[PDB]
């Protein structure tokens, strides 16, 4: 019967938002994440019988036959926002304001791209991310390096011992898309290029849309809970109502076959 | 249902229906701060004026 | 099957109740804004029979309930200071009034303004003051009496320059305003059609500077309305329940 | 789907920004030439139910919005930092700085330095539009109600200026977008920016060696906080309700 497969549909769409709801909870503590939310869209209709004559020198209900399917999961769409920053005193980590995507490079050869600025350094001293994932534009910091200062430019300098002026060693320019939201997101806070989204493009920070570097502090996740609790106190009321259509569904059925 | 409501032209109307006192059902100025007595008496304050 | 219809009415009118309350409670802190109450009435009576000292012998049976109107309390809310130069507020009655985009106008009764490139007074989302008040640039600073005169000193100057007034409109009901959204009102058959005047006059209210009117809102009235809203939802239920088992041990039988 | 949930969400998202404006203003006091900010709130629209010359019609909200927040650009206290390059406005008025990338953007903070080129630069790096440049061997600075800007030198009686500090005025000052750093941009809100000697064409006169405070009244922070805090809760108990009688309706 139909109906058991229309409330089918619907219980699985309310599995899913809370999979997501969940999703968007449980990394509230992950840096540079944008919460996701799902959006879906209901399937065909049977129209059984067209709507006949009326507007006759009357007043009656069309009488026409529409039968619905039920509903699915169509997208599920992040919000690319600006969150607030949290001071880590540490002088390898780098906010990012405005727009753009630091470029990491990939084990296979591909290369991803990231918003989660928390950086490191190797024992040959590249800048690499947390993770081992080397940055494309390859930023090497010697050794013997007193203090790293990265301008709100994103040109990196190292003081050394004896000389005043400070020595520029790399330029931390960045990436924007046509479409942010089309990126395709792994695991590690990475996303790839799609169809969905334009070709990325390379920039100084400041310039051509790009953001602005601040150093020493780390982008939070835009998660709001109070938008959360509410979400999965509607989708828990939503999914015991269709359990309920599917016991009645289920009574009927049984009614009829004691026939 | 003591529910009274005033209409744009000032008619003391219940769901549509008129209140029904002594002389005539009922009529207030356009605009006055209606005050009810405990016995029925209806005292009426043009706004703006003393 | 009548029961259920019944009980589907009074659900549905502790349901809007509780919408109508939620609503209240929700824009607490919204300038100029009005508590509402929902007012409901009963449906048509079904006269099934006409009718020493014994019962009547009558039957008439109801049919349920409806929510009939939401009236809005046009009481005068506590007044909190902003600091702010080009914040009004009214005492007594009045509605200000601005020019929607496509050509009407409408009626606010919250006092938060700014000014616009041009220089014209405009409320906090871009509609304009319907009188056109225009302030010039290099204004020391401005000053908006308990009267509609609004002036503006300058540099060097004895006495200051009134550059216009803040007349407001009254209506005959103000219960009928039809309230759009965006803290805005429109004039409506229920309403009287309305009659501007300077403030302080013709019944109208007094304006003072660098206040701004707070919401009446009730909010131990709301808690105890939503107690009892929450508890008849629960009794009617009760009745869709047994309806049900009658209904389910007529058919099994 | 369930009507009073959704609006006792916009309740709560409404009280969450406010709370958020509140402690933005706060945590800033101590910094100079800050303006507090307030968000004014408004509501949904409203639903007509139909009914079959009515006294009122059947309207049902839906919520609250936040529709825009505005700065109270009044002026604050001074405080006396002993410096001989820190500039007070007494009035109304922008010093003008200039971006690296070579846009204009316009402050009201004034403490200044100077960079090892001589130049006139705000605490930052940023370089003031008019270019003052002050030479080496500089007894010492002197800034005037004026914007004229004069150095005394050894060995010579008459002081030689330097340069005059113009600074900009808006027709609408609480139209600017706000940048880091106490740095605004002009937008098409805010007039195009006019040009001003200190002192004439109502721009504001300084003062040296005094820099403004913030305008933050924090006894109503306090209580702003109570009332958001409370209102918070009562939106939650709200939804709480809410939840207890959809579970009992669907029970059934």
């Amino acid at each position: 019967i139909s109906s058991l497969w229309i409330a089918k549909t619907g219980l699985d769409a309310q599995q899913t938002n809370m999979d997501v709801i969940a999703n968007n909870l449980a990394n509230v503590s992950t840096n540079g994440f944008k919460r996701q939310r799902a959006v879906f869209e209901d399937l065909l209709y049977q129209t059984i019988r067209q709507p006949g004559a009326q507007s006759s020198e009357q007043t009656t209900l069309p009488s026409g036959l529409q039968i619905g399917t039920g509903v699915r999961p169509v997208a599920t769409e992040r919000l690319h926002s600006q969150g607030n920053l949290s001071q880590t005193n540490n002088s390898k980590d780098v906010a990012i304001k405005g727009q753009g995507f630091f470029q990491v490079m990939l084990p296979d050869g591909t290369s991803a791209y990231t918003r989660d600025g928390s950086f490191q350094v190797d024992q040959n001293g590249q800048l690499v991310t947390a993770g081992g994932f080397q940055v494309q534009p390859a930023i090497t910091i010697p050794a013997n390096a007193l203090s790293i200062t990265i301008g709100r430019d994103g040109v990196v300098s190292v003081t050394q011992q004896g000389q005043a002026a400070p020595v520029q060693v790399g330029q931390l320019n960045l990436t924007t898309f046509m479409n942010d939201t089309g990126l395709e997101s792994i695991g590690e806070n990475l996303y790839i290029e799609t169809q969905s989204s334009g070709a990325p493009n390379e920039s100084t920070p400041g310039l051509n849309g790009a953001g602005l570097l601040y150093q020493g502090y780390v982008e939070t996740s835009n998660v709001n809970v109070a938008e959360e609790l509410v979400n999965m106190i509607q989708v828990q009321r939503a999914y015991e109502i269709n359990s309920k259509a599917v016991s009645t569904t289920d009574q009927m059925l049984q009614k009829l076959t004691q026939l | 249902n003591g529910n009274i409501q005033v209409g744009p032209t000032g008619q003391l109307t219940i769901q549509g229906h008129p209140v029904i006192g002594e002389g005539g059902p009922i009529t207030v100025p356009e605009g006055s701060e209606i005050t009810i007595a405990a016995d029925g008496t209806i005292s009426a304050l043009n706004p703006g004026d003393p």
